[PDB]
């Protein structure tokens, strides 16, 4: 038998060393490995046989594995290290990962959404359907809420919103789409995309025109 | 650290993480010890009483100095057996000679040598008719001396084993006489920091022999092992009978591959001698004069055992033998036929009663392993 | 330089079958131990198989008598053929090399490759309709304002987005998708660009969605 298990959550104070544990069956003393995968990347191999870092990995990393449990330790703890971390080993002849461990480096500076709201395209209308756009960005922390208002009487019907995701910047980002009948578009004066962040609330708004481009 | 993995198909264990320390050649250093210093001797005889009685020594070994020169040398007309047993023919150069270097070796002023000359080279170290043959004692004022208690042992070492000393004594090669003599060895500064830190595992591994006695001085040869490859990736397989398939017959198999392997070159050299390989901690001291080599396509045998690729070295039988086989960390158990096997701890004697088949048990799981009435105690010690 | 590329699945209907591929540059294949590791987006990694280079092969419990892991060792490709495919199998599928250690035993995963989504679903392949998004008439924000394509109503994932051809890099933000109630993905891209350069310099959003065999360039 083998199944590894590691805690899905870890925090760290910046610059203060911290670390994560992966423990199962007998790791004693079984050959480990350690993967770092930032969102949307393939995962890359941070440490293998164990406490042994491969060519061109920062030495602020290193491992420990003895008995029940293996632990990956980060000395420097820079925010660029914020990621998912996975550990693996071998058994029978077959492999095993356990998927838990994200990191955090706190507290990052609290920063607010930069919002870009697009009114629907010509071809879009010309295609007899209109879909709005709201693009958030470069903010923190990663919880946000979207308000969709037509002529400043809200309607939350007919909107699809993402669940906010991180970015290389280590600030979050997320997007939301109002879909309409073009006639509904022109039939109203003003459209607004209102995001509520800390309760500190950023709204940008657009509306129908004749102008090129 | 040290890891082990169990292969359910071959019912065998493969333990990894040993850094091999490997002997390659031999550093031979000749110490010839002279009699002194006897220069604190009185001028006068007496049949009064203390000591000497180191005469029977200078005879007793001079006696067998001919025993080897006769019973062996003339009558001359698996590691280390042959090796030092053969390396005597280093002495057939040294002895059956005139002095060679003898006096000209050390001279003045050093007790050391740069090179021993010869048909080949060597180290030369040292310390201390009408000859001695002195007889006397006199009681005047007595102190510690006329036993430096150094030579006196050298015989009892040499004589009791008949001229061939199975290991290097403290008083055969002095701690610093051996330490310095390391510093001169022909590999590197890497193995030195080890061979010095490991020193005792040299002496267990050494051979020594008596070049000469005469009266002039006692000349003996210390051969030392020298390890060329210091840290290398070596690992050890342990096997037990993997039997199968009961319709009321038995189809069984066994690995013949164990137990040791190491690769320096790399080429993978395998060490089949039960001896020839010894563990101190992480490091594994093995004798390079053992062998053989096999290919690095040996590796496969671990993974699929049935590989057409490199037919593996195994054994077949319709005859299962229920037995136990111990690992560096855990132990393998094969319970077959009508027999009965189980485990246990130090605080309970029977805890689990094992299945009939191959089964692996680590040292967290048990201590005792009861086989049908032989207890194997689960070691920290290897094959 | 050593790297791997996996050859997409796209979309396969349940009760399905399909076959992936990994071909790698910079090393042999029968030389090395290799294996297949899948990840369902947002969740964790799952080893689904391994190939021991002697021809000998083991599979993870969750797929057995389904998946077969092969080699051409001519094209230097690695194959994973999937059968009787089911909803749960939907995931990215990474190929990565497994190191040989010293003796025969397997050690680590040194290099991976981006991996290519299978989506397993009973549903309609649908390529995107790309409508460009015009830069604000207001001027001049930082001297800089923001244009980009919108990739709408498309299935299944993924959708590549470039700008012009690659020579436009910086200033770019290509958003993650949104699954809709209709269960068709939608996407975006945005470039922060100088107002001073607009009307001089010209911008083409560049979209490739493979499983629909749809390549598109819209100007903007
Ligand atoms: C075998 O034979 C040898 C030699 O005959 C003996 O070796 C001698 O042993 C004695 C006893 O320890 C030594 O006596 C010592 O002599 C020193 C004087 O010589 C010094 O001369 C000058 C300066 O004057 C120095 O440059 C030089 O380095 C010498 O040191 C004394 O320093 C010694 O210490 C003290 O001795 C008495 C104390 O009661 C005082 O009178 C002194 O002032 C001094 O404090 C000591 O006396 C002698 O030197 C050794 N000689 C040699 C050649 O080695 C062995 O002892 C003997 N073995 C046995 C078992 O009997
Ligand atoms: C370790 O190594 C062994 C052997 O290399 C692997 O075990 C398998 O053992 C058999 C025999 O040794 C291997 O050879 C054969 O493969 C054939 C392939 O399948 C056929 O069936 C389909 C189904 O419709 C056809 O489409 C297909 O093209 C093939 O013709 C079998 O036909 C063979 O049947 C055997 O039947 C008897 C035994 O009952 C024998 O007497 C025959 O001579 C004949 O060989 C046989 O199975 C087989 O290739 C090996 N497996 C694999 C995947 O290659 C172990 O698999 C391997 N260890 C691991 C983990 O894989």
């Amino acid at each position: 038998e083998l199944a590894l298990i590691q805690p899905a959550s870890v925090s760290v104070s910046p610059g203060q060393t911290a670390s994560i544990t992966c423990s199962g069956d007998k790791l004693g003393d079984k050959y480990a490995s350690w993967y770092q995968q930032k969102p949307g990347q393939s995962p890359v191999l941070v440490i293998y046989q164990d406490s042994e870092r491969p060519s061109g990995i920062p030495e602020r990393f290193s491992g420990s594995n003895s008995g029940n449990t293996a632990t990956l330790t980060i000395s420097g703890t820079q925010a660029m290290d914020e990621a998912d971390y996975y550990c693996q080993a071998w058994d029978s002849s077959t492999a095993v990962f356990g998927g838990g461990t994200t990191l955090t480096v706190l507290g990052q500076p609290k920063a607010a959404p930069s919002v870009t709201l697009f009114p629907p395209s010509s071809e879009e209308l010309q295609a007899n359907k209109a879909t709005l756009v709201c693009l958030i960005s470069d903010f923190y922390p990663g919880a946000v809420t979207v308000a969709w208002k037509a002529d400043s009487s809200p309607v939350k019907a007919g909107v699809e919103t993402t669940t906010p995701s991180k970015q290389s910047n280590n600030k979050y980002a997320a997007s939301s789409y109002l879909s309409l009948t073009p006639e509904q578009w022109k039939s109203h004066r003003s459209y607004s995309c209102q995001v509520t962040h800390e309760g500190s609330t950023v709204e940008k708004t657009v509306a129908p025109t004749e102008c090129s481009m | 650290g040290l890891k082990e993995s169990y292969l359910e198909e071959s019912c065998s264990t493969i333990t990894e993480g040993y850094l091999s320390v490997l002997r390659t050649g031999w550093y031979t250093n000749v110490f010839t010890l002279e009699v002194g210093d006897v220069e604190n001797l009185t001028c006068t005889d007496g049949p009064s009483l203390i000591k000497t009685e180191l005469d029977l020594t200078k005879s007793a070994l001079r006696e067998l100095k001919t025993v080897s020169a006769d019973q062996l040398a003339r009558e001359e007309q698996t590691a280390a057996a042959v090796t030092a047993g053969i390396a005597i023919a280093k002495t057939i150069r040294l002895e059956s000679e005139v002095n060679a270097i003898k006096g000209a070796l050390k001279t003045t002023n050093e007790a050391v040598s740069t090179l021993g000359n010869g048909v080949r080279v060597l180290a030369t170290a040292v310390r201390e008719n009408k000859n001695k043959c002195d007889i006397a004692d006199l009681k005047m004022a007595v102190s510690f001396s006329q036993f430096n208690r150094r030579f006196l042992n050298v015989v009892r070492q040499f004589s009791d084993n008949a001229g061939i000393t199975p290991a290097i004594s403290l008083d055969l090669m002095t701690d610093a006489e051996l330490a310095r003599a390391v510093s001169y060895m022909p590999t590197s500064a890497g193995q030195i920091k080890l061979m010095l830190e490991n020193r005792a595992m040299v002496r267990r591994k050494g051979f020594g022999i008596l070049i000469g006695v005469y009266g002039s001085s006692v000349i003996y040869m210390v051969q030392l092992p020298i390890f060329g490859v210091i840290d290398t990736p070596c690992w050890i397989i342990k096997a037990a009978p993997s039997c199968s398939e009961k319709d009321g017959n038995y189809a069984c198999l066994l690995r013949e591959d164990q137990g040791w392997y190491c690769k320096n070159a790399g080429s993978t050299v395998y060490y089949p001698n039960d001896k020839d390989c010894e563990t101190r901690g992480d490091h594994v001291f093995c004798d390079t004069a053992a062998g053989i080599n096999v290919a690095e396509q040996s590796r496969e045998c671990n993974i699929n055992i049935s590989t057409t690729n490199y037919p593996c070295k195994v054994s077949t039988g319709r005859h299962p033998i229920s037995m136990v086989a111990l690992s560096p960390l855990g132990a393998l158990v094969a319970c077959y036929k009508g027999v009965s096997c189980s485990i246990g701890s130090n605080r309970v004697g029977i805890i689990k009663q094992l299945p009939k088949g191959c089964s692996y048990i680590t040292n967290q799981d048990a201590d005792t392993v009861t086989i049908d009435n032989t207890v194997y105690q689960l070691s920290k010690v290897e094959g | 330089e050593v790297q791997l590329l996996e050859s997409g699945g796209g979309l396969v209907q349940p009760g399905g079958s399909r076959r992936l591929s990994c071909a790698a540059s910079g090393f042999t294949v029968s030389s090395s131990y290799m294996s297949w590791v899948r990840q369902t987006p947002g969740k964790g990694l799952e080893w689904i198989s391994v190939f021991y280079s002697g021809g000998t092969t083991y599979y993870a419990d969750a797929v057995k008598g389904r998946f077969s892991i092969s080699m051409d060792t001519s094209k230097n490709t690695l194959h994973l053929q999937m059968n009787s495919l089911r909803v749960e199998d939907t995931a990215i599928y990474y190929c990565a090399r497994v190191l040989s250690r010293a003796s025969g035993m397997p050690d680590a995963f040194d290099i991976w490759g981006p991996g290519t989504m299978v989506t397993v679903s009973s549903a309609s392949t649908k390529g995107p309709s790309v409508f460009p998004l015009a830069p604000s008439s207001a001027a001049t924000s930082g001297g800089t304002a923001a244009l980009g394509c919108l990739v709408k109503d498309y299935f299944p994932e993924p959708v590549t987005v470039s700008w012009n051809s690659g020579a436009l890099t910086s200033g770019v933000h290509t958003f993650p998708a949104v699954l809709q109630s209709s269960g068709l993905y939608s996407l975006s891209s945005v470039v922060t660009v100088p107002s001073s350069s607009l009307g001089t310099q010209t911008y083409i959003c560049n979209v490739n969605h493979k499983p629909s065999n749809t390549k598109v360039d819209k100007k903007v």
